[PDB]
């Protein structure tokens, strides 16, 4: 009150020094059930897979991404995301996914990859300068082999021309590597385009089938579908928290409320344009949206010459929510004072009625 | 596939006024009897609607009408059905409706809604009629010729089976059927009603909030849309695939949105009860 | 210790380093297999000697010598000519059978000293 006033001696009477405001203990973040997560779950334990040049593209679009299931196993090879970060996969959304399956050889994995050239590459399947994706392959030489010879799985070997980023070729006309021309039957320069894999159950290293598969994500004008799998928090009701409904935001306290919704309707708003109550998208349950507790500190106190007790007022503030008698007024918190069930003329204005005073071994009283 | 449909009386096009309709939610907000003012494209009051009708009778007089034009979709339109059976099931959205561009497709197969956003070649006269025999003697629907391919699907939504009354029964009109579709961020929008009534003469007067039912994520263009209807084959009615159809108690309204402001009026639960428009009867102004 | 790579995986589970006796008859001779895809196996029955210690080593710097070429076609998948192959494990055959790596080993006494009769005997066999 001295520093507020500007001097040593305050008169009788009640000052306002500053405002109270209940800050915020935690924050909260709730956001609605992860239920059917994607195609993962089929689109990488599917027990037949196709050939490197009739790779299959998966449609993907409208599914939560669970990257975590993918990132904390430990059943992946090689496992390298160009043009974004593994951990920030499950906070960032993308309008379309594309999962090609194929399975190829060991030694060859490192030719599918952004800059990479090779045989497989520039002939079977190859990638831009810039990709924004991740790779994951996996050994399948326990499975993907039997004894005599595996010559299920093909591979293109012979072209005439380089082919292009995302790239599927199904004709299989026989190369011609001469002048004379190929009358659809082998020569001297007419080969066979596709070529079988030999897939022995004794082979090592190298040779061993490796079931990879290539993450595509585009982003293009439409609405994103696919987003990172948002994780939730628990419910605390009754305290001045920091709350997150589904992109809403603010702070106050939430009360068990009795607004019965509308089945469509997810939050509402009070008069003025003020959200005051939202739904959880777990539970359906609706509750309000009480402001934290707030206002300003007026300092209730006699002259300085008389004595140096205070009395401390709370203006709108319950005595519950304030943390030497603690007296509740209808005008705010009273601590300092004790309260008398006289009545005498009011020396200290208050409010609500109440009326402070220094008498009788000796403190303020209302 | 693409089946054309002769014998046809053409007429000119009806219209008729929506007295208070359209008004749907703009926001999902609820809002506790505040009287809230919205600046949306909503349906403007006692408008100038189009009268689309279907109707056939017996002998050699009367007029043999099957209305389905291919209507423009100007900033979202208000499609609402006075309907006695099951005759409109579906629609057709997208701007060139071929394999140049993509095209939505909501159309109902008498199983459940089936959405499905691909690049079809739709027809010129697209229909799903019915099949009544003698024996089994039962509304059966065996038709589908909307369009002749699909390629390069993007969405796709069907939903569990269910049921269908393809009941042809003669008299009034029993429900009414609105819908408002709009499409202004790449979402589109939809929002149903359900009001029974029982008039057979025009547009029922009154109102009615529409609720929201789906909002599919899409980003196509939508520039004209086309209403899809059913059609009965019975006994004594012979011809070939282009002939041999009949139908009747089939209407349906079409109305242009436009922008506009709207002084909604919430109830003590949340409901649209009321609502005037401020760009008309300056009473309401 | 010298730089060589690791023995591959199917090495420790397709070679038969040990005779299984009359159940079934196999030749013991010391023979380096190169398949060509990645696996490589040894035949040899190796006995707890030293002359097969010393043919254990001639076999495995034959091994390596083939996971070392076989980064080349088929047609170059050999040594440079017909008495390289066999050197590469006859150099290591040579320089394992020192008394100064038995001893690091464990095989060899620490305290044994040096003399040089055995020396002299050793240069005289070789
Ligand atoms: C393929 O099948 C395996 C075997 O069930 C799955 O591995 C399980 O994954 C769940 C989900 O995280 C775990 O709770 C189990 O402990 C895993 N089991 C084993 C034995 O590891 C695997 O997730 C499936 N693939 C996909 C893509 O879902
Ligand atoms: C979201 O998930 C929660 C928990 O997985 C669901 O809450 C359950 O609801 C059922 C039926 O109402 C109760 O029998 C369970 O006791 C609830 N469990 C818990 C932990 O509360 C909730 O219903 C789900 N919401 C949606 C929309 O699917
Ligand atoms: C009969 O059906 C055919 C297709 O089943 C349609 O013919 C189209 O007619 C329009 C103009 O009349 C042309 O622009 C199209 O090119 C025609 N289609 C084809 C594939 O050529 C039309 O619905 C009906 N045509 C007639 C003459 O009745
Ligand atoms: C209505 O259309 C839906 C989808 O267009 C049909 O559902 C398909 O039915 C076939 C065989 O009846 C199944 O092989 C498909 O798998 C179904 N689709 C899906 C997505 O599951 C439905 O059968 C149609 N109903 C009628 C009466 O024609
Ligand atoms: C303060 O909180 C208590 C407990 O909830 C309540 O009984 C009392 O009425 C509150 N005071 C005011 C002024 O609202
Ligand atoms: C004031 O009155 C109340 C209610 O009768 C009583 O509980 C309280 O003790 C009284 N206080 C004094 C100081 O008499
Ligand atoms: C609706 O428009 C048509 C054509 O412009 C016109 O003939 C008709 O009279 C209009 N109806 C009303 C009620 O104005
Ligand atoms: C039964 O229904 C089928 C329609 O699938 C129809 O073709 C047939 O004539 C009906 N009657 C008999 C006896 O099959
Ligand atoms: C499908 O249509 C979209 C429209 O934007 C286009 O980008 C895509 O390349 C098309 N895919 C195929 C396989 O035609
Ligand atoms: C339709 O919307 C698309 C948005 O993808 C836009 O590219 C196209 O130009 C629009 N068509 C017209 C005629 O404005
Ligand atoms: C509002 O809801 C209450 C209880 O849910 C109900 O008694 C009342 O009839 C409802 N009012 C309207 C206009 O629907």
């Amino acid at each position: 009150t001295k520093c507020t006033l500007k001097s040593f001696t305050v008169e009788k009477g009640i000052y306002q020094t500053s405002n109270f405001r209940v800050q915020p203990t935690e924050s909260i973040v709730r956001f609605p059930n992860i239920t059917n997560l994607c195609p993962f779950g089929e689109v990488f334990n599917a027990t037949r897979f196709a050939s490197v040049y009739a790779w299959n593209r998966k449609r993907i679009s409208n599914c939560v991404a669970d990257y975590s299931v993918l990132y904390n196993s430990a059943s992946f090879s090689t496992f390298k995301c160009y043009g974004v970060s593994p951990t920030k996969l499950n906070d960032l959304c993308f309008t379309n996914v594309y999962a090609d399956s194929f399975v190829i050889r060991g030694d060859e994995v490192r030719q599918i990859a952004p800059g990479q050239t090779g045989k497989i590459a520039d002939y079977n399947y190859k990638l831009p300068d810039d990709f924004t994706g991740c790779v994951i392959a996996w050994n399948s030489n326990n499975l993907d082999s039997k004894v005599g010879g595996n010559y299920n799985y093909l591979y293109r070997l012979f072209r005439k021309s380089n082919l292009k980023p995302f790239e599927r070729d199904i004709s299989t006309e026989i190369y011609q590597a001469g002048s004379t021309p190929c009358n659809g039957v082998e020569g001297f320069n007419c080969y066979f385009p596709l070529q079988s894999y030999g897939f022995q159950p004794t082979n090592g290293v190298g040779y061993q089938p490796y079931r990879v598969v290539v993450l595509s994500f585009e982003l293009l004008h439409a609405p994103a579908t696919v987003c990172g799998p948002k994780k939730s928090t628990n419910l605390v009701k009754n305290k001045c928290v920091n709350f997150n409904f589904n992109g809403l935001t603010g702070t106050g306290v939430l009360t068990e409320s009795n607004k019965k919704f509308l089945p469509f309707q997810q939050f509402g708003r009070d008069i003025a344009d003020t959200t005051d109550a939202v739904r959880d998208p777990q539970t359906l349950e609706i509750l309000d949206i009480t402001p934290c507790s707030f206002g300003g500190v007026s300092v209730i106190t006699p002259g300085t010459n008389t004595s140096n007790q205070v009395a401390v007022l709370y203006q709108g503030v319950n005595c519950t929510e304030v943390p030497s008698n603690v007296f509740q007024t209808r005008a705010g918190c009273l601590i300092g004072a004790e309260h008398v069930n006289n009545s005498y003329e009011c020396d200290i204005p208050i409010g609500a009625g109440i009326c402070a005073s220094y008498q009788t071994s000796q403190s303020i009283i209302a | 596939q693409c089946v054309n449909l002769t014998t046809r009386t053409q007429l000119p096009p009806a219209y008729t006024n929506s007295f208070t309709r359209g008004v749907y939610y703009p926001d999902k907000v609820f809002r506790s009897s505040v009287l809230h003012s919205t600046q949306d494209l909503f349906l403007p009051f006692f408008s100038n609607v189009t009268w689309f009708h279907a109707i056939h009778v017996s002998g050699t007089n009367g007029t043999k009408r099957f209305d389905n034009p291919v209507l423009p979709f100007n900033d979202g339109v208000y499609f609402a059905s006075t309907e006695k059976s099951n005759i409109i099931r579906g629609w057709i959205f997208g701007t060139t409706l071929d394999s140049k561009t993509q095209s939505l497709l909501i159309v109902n197969n008498a199983t459940n809604v089936v959405i499905k956003v691909c690049e079809f070649q739709f027809c010129n006269d697209p229909f799903l009629g019915v099949y009544y025999h003698k024996n089994n003697k039962s509304w059966m629907e065996s038709e589908f010729r909307v369009y002749s391919s699909a390629n390069n699907c993007t969405f796709e939504y069907v939903s569990q089976p269910f049921l269908m009354d393809l009941e042809g029964k003669q008299g009034n009109f029993k429900n009414l059927r609105e819908f408002v579709f709009k499409n202004i961020d790449g979402y589109f929008k939809i929002y149903s009603k359900h009001t029974p009534i029982n008039l057979v003469r025009d547009l029922p007067q009154g109102f009615s909030a529409l609720e929201p039912l789906v909002d599919l994520p899409i980003g196509i263009n939508i520039t004209r849309f086309q209403t899809l209807l059913a059609l009965h084959r019975s006994y004594l009615t012979p011809g070939d695939s282009s002939s041999g159809w009949t139908a009747g108690a089939a209407a349906y309204y079409v109305g242009y949105l436009q922008p506009r402001t709207f002084l909604l009026k919430y109830n003590e639960n949340g409901t649209i009860t009321d609502a005037v428009d401020c760009a008309l009867d300056p009473l309401s102004e | 210790s010298v730089g060589l790579p690791n023995m591959t995986q199917g090495f420790w589970e397709n070679s038969m380093l040990t005779d299984p006796g009359n159940v079934q008859k196999a030749v013991c001779h010391p023979t380096a297999w190169d398949l060509g895809k990645g696996d490589f196996r040894i035949l040899m029955c190796t006995k707890v000697t030293m002359d097969d210690f010393l043919t254990a080593h001639h076999e495995m710097g034959h091994i390596q010598y083939d996971m070392a070429y076989a980064a080349q076609p088929f047609l170059l998948r050999n040594g440079a000519n017909e008495g390289f192959h066999e050197a590469v494990g006859e150099i290591m055959s040579l320089s394992a059978a020192t008394p100064k790596h038995l001893k690091s080993i464990g095989l060899l006494s620490p305290d044994f000293q040096e003399d040089n009769e055995t020396e002299i005997n050793f240069l005289l066999k070789q």
